[PDB]
């Protein structure tokens, strides 16, 4: 499937096999949240991120 | 309530969280017992009473 859709065209396609365990991540990728307290606009938050 | 007391109309945004908006008369006017004399209200005939 990846070979078929190598050309982006107008869509971004990611093909994944379903998780072996629902609600779990095999890679262990951390989930990190950076909380803004001053109240900066989301554009500035995205720039900093 | 608005002149003598505190009237919480709605909320306004500051530092992300919502904070109250309160209407009250200047403390000097509410001090005396005869504060009612200074206060005014408009009848249905658009006359101040």
């Amino acid at each position: 499937l990846f070979g078929q859709y190598a050309a982006d065209r107008n869509a971004l396609s990611y093909f994944l096999n379903l998780p072996p365990i629902p609600g779990l991540s095999l890679t262990g990728g951390f989930e990190m949240y950076a909380q803004n307290k001053s109240g900066k606009d989301y554009d500035a938050i995205q720039q900093d991120v | 309530s608005a002149t003598i007391g505190t009237y919480y109309v709605n909320d306004f945004p500051m530092l992300g969280k919502n904070f109250q908006v309160n209407i009250r008369a200047l403390g000097d006017f509410r001090n005396t017992q005869d504060a009612l004399k200074n206060i005014y209200i408009r009848s249905s005939d658009n006359k101040m009473i």
